[PDB]
RNA sequence: GGAUAAGUGCUGAAAGCAUCUAAGCAUGAAGCCCCCCUCAAGAUGAGAUUUCCCAUUCCGCAAGGAAGUAAGAUCCCUGAA
RNA sequence: UUGGCACCUCGAUGUCGGCUCAUCGCAUCCUGGGGCUGUAGUCGGUCCCAAGGGUUGGGCUGUUCGCCCAUUAAAGCGGUACGCGAGCUGGGUUCAGAACGUCGUGAGACAGUUCGGUCCCUAUCCGUCGCGGGCGCAGGAAAUUUGAGAGGAGCUGUCCUUA
C-alpha cells in the first residue's frame, strides 16, 4: 500500500531526459511537457522503465515521494493518450458554440460568455450543450473545466448549469 | 459553514481534515460542513 | 497624450445649434513654444517644456535668453513642463495652438485658484456656525480642537488661514469651440483663477 | 590611562553580498563593524567604525512566514495614519531600506549612531558605484 | 490594474481511496498598494536637467582674511489678480 | 451599566443634557463579497470576511433613554474625564426667596413637586492651522522638475432595456 514506491514503464513514442538535476522533461505524440521537482529526491530511469526514491522517512519526504510518481504517471499519460474532460449543461435556452478557437456560451444572461484556450488545450463541441477540454495537462485541463462551471454553476432544485459528466447533483424540492 | 470551535463530525460519512492548520469537516450534506474559528 | 497652455479672459454664453445655451471660459492661448524636451536618459523622464508669453528684454535675463535662444524665440514669462506625451511627434522651437482640439474634446484644466486671504473656519472648511441668539456667545467659531486625553490635538483639524491660491485641476470638461486666428478656446464651465492668469489645458486623463 | 582615539582613523570600506543570507544575523555584524567594535583602536564617542557597502540586497533570505506575516509598521502623526508594508513588498519594491531599518533599529540612539548610519551605502543588485574607495570583500563570521 | 481576506477550486500525496495542502498552480471583495487630485529636496540622504557669470585686486610664508565687482537680487517707489 | 475598595485629587480635577468640532474600535445598520438554509422567485434568516465611505428631519419631554409622524440604502453599538464649559448655552440638578402635600410640638426637613434665580480669565510653553525671516545643501545665480514621503477623495438611490 503504497504510491511512490511504484514504478512507471514508458511504452514507446516517449522520451525522458533529465535536461538537469530535476527539470524533467518528456515527449511523444501528443506533444512535450516538463516539470522541476524537489532534488532531495532521486529518480532513475531504467530501461523502459522508471524508478523513484527518497532519502528518508518525513512527513515531507513520504508526501513528495508519491506526489513526483503520481504526477509523473499523469505527465506520461496526457503525451501518449492526452487528458480529457467532458462537460454537459441543462437548461433551455442553454447552448454553446465557438467563435474560432474560442467558446462562446448562451446560457442565462443579457449577454454571452466568451472563453480562450491560449495554452495549448483545445475545446470540442459535438453538441449544442455537451462541451469537452482535451490537453495534456490534468491540472490545466481541470482548471479550465471549473473556469468554465462557475459561470453558471448548476442549481440544486433544477439541475441547469454547467455539469461534469460523472456528477452527482445534490437535489431540492421546489416549494 | 458551521463555524464553531466544537467541530465534529456528524454523521459516519462526514470526514474531518486540517487545512491551514485550521480544523475542517468534509460531507456531501453541506450543513455538516464545520470549521473552527 | 496632449495639452497646451494660456490665459484666462473671462466667461460668458454660447448657443449650440438650439437655444441651449453654454456658460462659456475663454483662454487665449497664443501659439506656445516648445523650449526643452526630456529625457529619461539625463533628465529621468520623457517630458518637454512650453512658454506662454512674449516678455521684454527689460524684464527677461541671461540664463533666459539662452534658455530659449536653443530654439529661435524671445524670452517667455509662462513656462511649465507636460508629462506622458508622445516625443517623437515634437520638436524644439516647434510652436503648437488650439487647433490641436476641436470642439467635442473632453479637457481636464488645471489654473490657481483666487485668493481670499486669512479666513475664518466657516469659509474656508465649511464649518457650521453656532447660534445667533438663545443666550450663545459662540459663533463664527471653529468647533472644539478634540478631547482631553490625548492632552493634545490632532493634526488636521482645521482652521483659519490663507484660503486660496492653491493648484486646482477641473475634469472632464468639453470644449465648445475654437478660433486659431484668435488664438482662442471656448470652454463648457468655468475654471480656477482669476482673469489675466495661466490655465493649463490637457487631453483629459480618462 | 589608555589611548582614546580623535582624527586619528583610517576608516577602510568593505563589500558585502546576500545571496542567501539573514538580514537579522547580517546586520548585527555590519553594525558592529559601522560602530568600530572590530577594532582595538576602538572608543564609544568617535565613531571609529569602517564604510560598508551591501549588494544584491533584494536576494536576502528569511525564515518561516515573515514574508507573508512579518509587517513593518509605522506611523504618521495624523489619526489613523497607521500604514503597513509586508517584508514581502518591501524586499520587491525597495529592500534597501528594510535591510537600513533593520541596521538603524540595531545600531545606537544618538547623534553618534545617525553618524555611523551615515557611512552605510546599500545598492540593490552588484552593481557598487564606489569603485573609486578602492574597497575589500568582507565575509561574515556567522 | 497588481497582490490578497472569507469563499471557491484544479492537480496531488502523506494515509494504494478520498482530500483546496504539505510540494506546486488559479481565482476571489465598496477593503490593501496603485491608477485620480493636492503638498513635497530642511528627503541635513539636502536630488536631477537647461541656461548665465568669471576665476579680479590687496594682504598674508601658507592657512586664511577684506574689498571692490560680474551674472543676479534687493532697498525705495507705483499698484493689485 | 448597577455596584464593591478607597489608590491620586478637598492650599478646588466643574457635575446632566444640548450646540460646534471631530476622532478611534468593530461585537457591521446600509453598501461590497461569500457558506448554509425548513434558500422555488422577489423578500428573507443565520453565519463568515470586511470599519473605505455613509449612517435623516420633526412632535412630547430639561432631559439621556423612550413613544409617536413622515422618510431613508440604512436611520449601528460603544470609547475618548458617561469626549469637548480657559470653545458656547445653562433648561435640570444643587445656595439664599416663596408656596402645595406630608412629617415634626417647634426651629425646619423631603432622589416629593412648583415659580424665580450673577457661568470670570489680555494665552507664557507644548500642541494645531497659516505665514515670513536666517542659515545650510563645497562657487555664485534664474527657471523647470523628479519623487521618497504626506494629505485629500473615496456614499447611494430611482427609472428603461435585458424581460
Amino acid at each position: 500500500s503504497r504510491v511512490g514506491k511504484k514504478l512507471l514503464e514508458i511504452p514507446s513514442d516517449v522520451t525522458v531526459t533529465l535536461n538537469d538535476n530535476n527539470t524533467v522533461a518528456v515527449k511523444g505524440p501528443k506533444g512535450e511537457l516538463t516539470r522541476t521537482f524537489h532534488p532531495d529526491m532521486e529518480i532513475k530511469v531504467e530501461d523502459n522503465v522508471l524508478t523513484v526514491a527518497r532519502p528518508s522517512d518525513q512527513k515531507e519526504h513520504r508526501a513528495l515521494h508519491g506526489t513526483t510518481r503520481s504526477l509523473l504517471g499523469n505527465m506520461v499519460e496526457g503525451v501518449s493518450k492526452g487528458f480529457e474532460r467532458g462537460l454537459e449543461l441543462v437548461g433551455v435556452g442553454y447552448r454553446a458554440s465557438k467563435s474560432g478557437n474560442k467558446l462562446v456560451l448562451n446560457v442565462g444572461y443579457s449577454h454571452p460568455v466568451e472563453i480562450v484556450p491560449e495554452e495549448g488545450i483545445e475545446i470540442e463541441v459535438p453538441s449544442q450543450t455537451k462541451v469537452v477540454v482535451k490537453g495534456t495537462d490534468k491540472e490545466r485541463v481541470g482548471a479550465i473545466a471549473a473556469n468554465i462551471r462557475a459561470v453558471r454553476s448548476p442549481e440544486p432544485y433544477k439541475g441547469k448549469g454547467i455539469r461534469y459528466e460523472g456528477e452527482v447533483v445534490r437535489r431540492k424540492e421546489g416549494k | 459553514m458551521k463555524v464553531r470551535p466544537s467541530v465534529k463530525p456528524i454523521c459516519e460519512k462526514c470526514k474531518v481534515i486540517r487545512r491551514k492548520g485550521k480544523v475542517m469537516v468534509i460531507c456531501e450534506n453541506p450543513k455538516h460542513k464545520q470549521k473552527q474559528g | 497624450t496632449k495639452g497646451i497652455l494660456g490665459r484666462k479672459i473671462g466667461m460668458t454664453q454660447v448657443f449650440a445649434e438650439n437655444g441651449d445655451l453654454i456658460p462659456v471660459t475663454v483662454i487665449e492661448a497664443a501659439p506656445n513654444v516648445v523650449l526643452q524636451k526630456k529625457t529619461a536618459e539625463n533628465d529621468g523622464y520623457e517630458a518637454i517644456q512650453l512658454g506662454f508669453d512674449d516678455k521684454r528684454e527689460k524684464l527677461s535675463n541671461k540664463p533666459e535668453k539662452g534658455h530659449v535662444a536653443k530654439a529661435e524665440t524671445a524670452p517667455k514669462r509662462f513656462v511649465k513642463e507636460l508629462r506622458g506625451v508622445e516625443m517623437d511627434a515634437y520638436e524644439v522651437g516647434q510652436e503648437v495652438k488650439v487647433e490641436i482640439f476641436s470642439a467635442g474634446e473632453i479637457v481636464d484644466v488645471t489654473g490657481v485658484s483666487k485668493g481670499k486671504g486669512f479666513q475664518g473656519a466657516i469659509k474656508r472648511h465649511g464649518q457650521s456656525r453656532g447660534p445667533m441668539s438663545h443666550g450663545s456667545r459662540y459663533h463664527r467659531r471653529p468647533g472644539s480642537m478634540g478631547p482631553v486625553d490625548p492632552n493634545r490635538v490632532f493634526k488636521g483639524k482645521l482652521l483659519p488661514g490663507r484660503m486660496g491660491g492653491e493648484q486646482i485641476t477641473v475634469q472632464n470638461l468639453e470644449i465648445v469651440k475654437v478660433d486659431a486666428e484668435r488664438n482662442l478656446l471656448l470652454i463648457k464651465g468655468n475654471v480656477p483663477g482669476a482673469k489675466k492668469s495661466l490655465i493649463t489645458v490637457k487631453s483629459a486623463v480618462k | 590611562t589608555p589611548m582614546a582615539n580623535a582624527s586619528t582613523i583610517e576608516r577602510k570600506w568593505l563589500v558585502v553580498d546576500a545571496a542567501g543570507k539573514t538580514l537579522g544575523r547580517l546586520s548585527s555584524e555590519v553594525a558592529a563593524i559601522l560602530r568600530g567594535k572590530h577594532k582595538p583602536t576602538y572608543t564609544p564617542h568617535v565613531d571609529t567604525g569602517d564604510h560598508v557597502i551591501i549588494i544584491n540586497a533584494e536576494k536576502i533570505e528569511l525564515t518561516g512566514k515573515k514574508l507573508t506575516d512579518k509587517i513593518y509598521y509605522r506611523h504618521t502623526q495624523h489619526p489613523g495614519g497607521l500604514k503597513s508594508r509586508t517584508a514581502l513588498e518591501m524586499r520587491t519594491n525597495y529592500p534597501e531600506k528594510m535591510l537600513e531599518l533593520a541596521i538603524k533599529g540595531m545600531l545606537p540612539k544618538g547623534s553618534l549612531g545617525r553618524q555611523m548610519f551615515k557611512k552605510l551605502n546599500v545598492y540593490r543588485g552588484s552593481e557598487h558605484p564606489h569603485e573609486a574607495q578602492k574597497p575589500e570583500v568582507y565575509e561574515l563570521r556567522g
